[PDB]
């Protein structure tokens, strides 16, 4: 066990939250063992409660009490807690306080989100660990988390929709210059979610894929799994079910250290694919993520 | 007794909102990073009514785009982009061998509310 628990606890929360989500969304609890749901819910509660000890007076999070808070970690907390809101009781002040800190403290005038205190455990951030296009990649990552929180917090936090819009403008204004498939996939999901992916941008998003079935860049393949998952989420937003089956097959065929993001994103994307797509293909195994 | 506090652009209140506020009670605003509160940061529940709320003055964004033009580049640092608060100054010199063709002072300016007037330096 590595030491900075504000981060490590989130690494450990991740498998359970996304497994439960997957099984809820695809309604596959009967097959897996419906008896095991209550136990998983309590494990999620215990992750959430443990994370609270790393919540700073500012409502931001960091690996330790006296480390500066991380923008990335605070946004990953918002995303994970948001998937759990109807799984356990998540205090809105915790979730929407973290959202407000992002908006008030870490967003730059042109919409960019900035990281002033990177996470210690860089393996937990997946393909963000790249240094080109970090403004776009991170801004997309944070905006995706803001999108998840919009309906819980729009009331508690009035500045949220405009900060959302301002992040989208920045993504839209720079999307065409992008070179890396990872950024194209992650920013493309972020834009698609807001319906703001179209014209040359949509074309660029779709034509960036290889073999009409993956988004990839030279490097750790775990980053391409995570990229393609975003891409699959962007396609589901677009309702482009024609483009989807080869993507799903390539992802399904890709069944560790540094796999928090791959795991989170594959299970999210494949859950939504089965939830949304008419006569979807038969799909992988959740007990790895959720043992007993 | 007042309802929820009004919104302001590029800012929000420093506490969590409630549905009804007893009179006498105040809340403060804060602007987003690099935005400048104009007016009183605090409002009060005045006979079932909010007192007046502040403005947030825009910073000024200095792009690689704007740079390539007026033929000025960054005097001290070499960042291809820079943000300036209202009430704060930036400083350029001219591009690849030009003269100052604007006013008898303008290389040093005051970003105010998103407005910043660039010096122009013309070719040769
Ligand atoms: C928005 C912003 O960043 N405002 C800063 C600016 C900008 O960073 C800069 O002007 C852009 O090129 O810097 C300011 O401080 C400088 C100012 O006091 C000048 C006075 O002419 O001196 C600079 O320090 C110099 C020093 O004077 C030199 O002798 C030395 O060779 O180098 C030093 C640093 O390189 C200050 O940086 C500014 O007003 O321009 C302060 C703004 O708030």
């Amino acid at each position: 066990t590595p030491s900075g628990a504000g981060e490590q606890n989130m690494i450990g929360m991740t498998p359970t939250v996304i497994a439960v989500h997957y099984l809820d969304e695809t309604e596959q609890w009967e097959k897996f063992g419906l008896e095991k749901r209550q136990g998983a819910l309590e494990l999620i509660k215990k992750g959430y409660t443990q994370q609270l000890a790393f919540r700073q007076p500012s409502s931001a999070f960091a690996a330790f009490v006296k480390r500066a808070p991380s923008t990335w970690l605070t946004a990953y907390v918002v995303k994970v807690f948001s998937l759990a809101v109807n799984l356990i009781a998540i205090d809105s002040q915790v979730l929407c306080g973290a959202v407000k800190w992002l908006i008030l403290e870490k967003q730059k005038p042109d919409g960019v989100f900035q990281e002033d205190a990177p996470v210690i455990h860089q393996e937990m951030i997946g393909g963000l660990r790249n240094n080109n296009e970090k403004d776009m990649a991170l801004t997309a990552f944070v905006l995706i988390s803001l999108q998840e929180a919009k309906d819980i917090c729009e009331e508690q936090v009035n500045s949220l929709p405009g900060s959302i819009t301002k992040a989208g403008d920045f993504l839209e204004a720079n999307y065409m210059n992008l070179q890396r498939s990872y950024t194209v996939a992650i920013a493309g999901y972020a834009l698609a979610q807001m319906g703001r992916l179209k014209g040359p941008l949509l074309n660029k998003f779709l034509t960036t894929a290889k073999d009409k079935n993956r988004w990839e860049d030279p490097g750790k393949q775990l980053y391409n799994v995570e990229a393609t998952s975003y891409a699959l989420l962007a396609l589901l937003q677009l309702k482009d079910f024609d483009f989807v089956p080869p993507v799903v097959r390539w992802l399904n065929e890709q069944r560790g250290y540094g796999s928090t993001q791959a795991t989170f994103m594959v299970f999210q994307a494949l859950a939504q694919y089965q939830k949304d797509a008419p006569d979807h293909q038969e799909l992988l195994d959740v007990s790895l993520q959720l043992p007993s | 007794k007042c309802g929820p506090p009004p919104p302001i652009d590029n800012g929000d209140i420093t506490s969590f909102p409630l549905s009804v506020y007893a009179p006498a009670s105040s809340v403060e605003y804060q602007c987003q990073n690099l935005y400048q509160l104009e007016g009183n940061k605090r409002i009060t529940c005045r006979n079932g009514q909010w007192s007046e709320p502040p403005k947030c003055l825009h910073p000024c964004v200095i792009s690689r785009e704007i740079m390539e033009n007026y033929n000025i580049a960054l005097r001290w640092t070499a960042k291809q982009k820079l943000y300036s608060r209202t009430g704060e100054s930036v400083e350029f010199v001219c591009k690849r061998g030009y003269r100052l063709s604007s006013r008898s002072h303008t290389l040093r300016t005051t970003c105010w509310d998103g407005k910043l007037e660039y010096p122009t330096c013309a070719k040769r």
